[PDB]
């Protein structure tokens, strides 16, 4: 229902989340970092009006490392609180064919989120070691957010190995009418306790953002190796010591040749979607 | 008394990999974890328990109350005047002479010249003139 993770063979994202292993190692990095208000830094006086999509070509254009065509302010129609959204999640300022808009709370949440995503290379985002720390923190300890006290390695086994196709069936995946109620909870001033209860309960978005933080770290790490078990079509690929040996994005053109500004996009992403779990400002 | 001090620093910085990577060391053993941290972070500044009380907030947001210092207390020589030792007789432990496989040891060794520290044979025979 989220998306059938494709490999030439279907999936349900749940097999593909219980498919991996996150196993820890030595050298306790007693280096507990701290979160930060995610620096929305929105501004420009030149928008793109009209029907801007907000679900699928949106997420693909933004996080699939597709063409780096300057990908600019086009989301600037996230200020101006009087815009509207049409159920296909087209953000507009003029609903043409008598088509209907969403209720309010939904609109508030969605605009909040993309507003956070507006203008990157003017955003002053924090260095990446810390965001790797938070990501592994979440996907290791769970929603409790205890510091790591160790270091972690990730390993995948048996895929008809196509981590490029992992990034792809990401490119084909919708998220807005999945994470809407979550940011809705964060809009009307609930609290960490109840939203943790929420994320524990619903568990549809839990698997999703697990996968998402996972993909961003495997796309931005450089201690990565892959292998094919040459008796079957099955790749095992590992990423070792994720948080200690990584300080900048990657360019090894053997794993996922990742550009820059889309990388700062991705770190803004994980920042702004792990934000509401944690403690005060 | 500027000296081999910096060279000694560099040497002792090297003479730990033979200890923190291999087993059979004075690592005792946690210094491994602490030293590995210090070597792997580059961002935190590690302050002994005293200084941390002063470094407040307005710098690098990367620090730690380090402790558990390595126990090496080295003496410092005075001015150019030399050093004398007073080899003892009381103790509790012993040290080995030549490797535990063999009798008599022979340290066939070099010698000093005379243009270096000289040799006085003058025997002081008198204090103040009365003694004459």
């Amino acid at each position: 229902m989220t998306l059938t993770y494709w490999d030439k063979e279907k999936r349900m994202t749940l097999k593909q989340m219980i498919q991996q292993v996150a196993i820890n190692e030595q050298e306790n990095e007693l280096t507990h970092y701290v979160f930060t208000t995610p620096l929305s830094m929105p501004t420009f006086g030149k928008p793109m009006l009209g029907y801007v999509p907000l679900n699928e070509v949106a997420t693909s254009k933004f996080f699939s490392n597709v063409n780096d065509f300057d990908r600019d302010n086009q989301l600037a129609m996230a200020h101006f609180p009087d815009t509207t959204i049409t159920q296909a999640y087209n953000l507009t300022n003029s609903i043409k064919p008598g088509d209907t808009s969403l209720p309010d709370a939904e609109v508030a949440a969605l605009k909040w989120f993309w507003k956070f995503f507006t203008s990157i290379n003017l955003v002053r985002q924090p260095p990446m070691d810390n965001v790797m720390y938070w990501a592994c923190q979440f996907l290791s300890s769970g929603t409790s957010f205890l510091p790591l006290e160790r270091d972690v390695e990730i390993v995948f086994s048996g895929f008809k190995g196509s981590h490029i196709c992992m990034f792809s069936n990401l490119r084909q995946m919708n998220l807005s009418p999945i994470l809407c109620p979550y940011y809705d909870l964060i809009t009307n001033f609930k609290t960490t306790t109840e939203i943790r209860a929420y994320v524990d309960a619903h568990e549809e978005l839990k698997s999703l953002l697990t996968y998402l933080c996972l993909c961003t770290i495997v796309g931005l790490c450089d201690t990565f190796t892959e292998t094919r078990n040459m008796d079957t079509g099955e790749y095992v690929w590992k990423v070792r010591d994720v948080v200690s040996r990584n300080h900048t994005p990657a360019q090894n053109v053997e794993k996922f040749c990742y550009t820059i500004q889309n990388a700062k996009y991705m770190i803004q992403l994980v920042h702004v979607l792990l934000f509401p779990l944690t403690d005060n400002k | 008394h500027k000296d081999s001090s910096m060279t000694w620093l560099k040497s002792y910085a090297d003479m730990i990999y033979d200890s923190v990577k291999n087993s059979n060391s004075t690592i005792t053993p946690e210094i491994r974890k602490l030293y590995l941290r210090m070597y792997n972070q580059y961002m935190r500044i590690f302050l002994p328990i005293e200084q941390y009380m002063l470094y407040d907030n307005t710098c690098w947001p990367f620090s730690e109350k380090i402790t558990l210092k390595i126990n090496v207390r080295l003496i410092s020589s005075r001015e150019n005047q030399p050093v004398l030792w007073k080899t003892p007789i009381d103790t509790e432990n012993l040290i080995s002479i030549v490797q535990p496989d063999e009798p008599i040891n022979k340290l066939n060794f070099t010698a000093i010249p005379s243009t270096m520290i000289r040799l006085n044979d003058n025997i002081t025979m008198y204090r103040a003139v009365k003694d004459m």
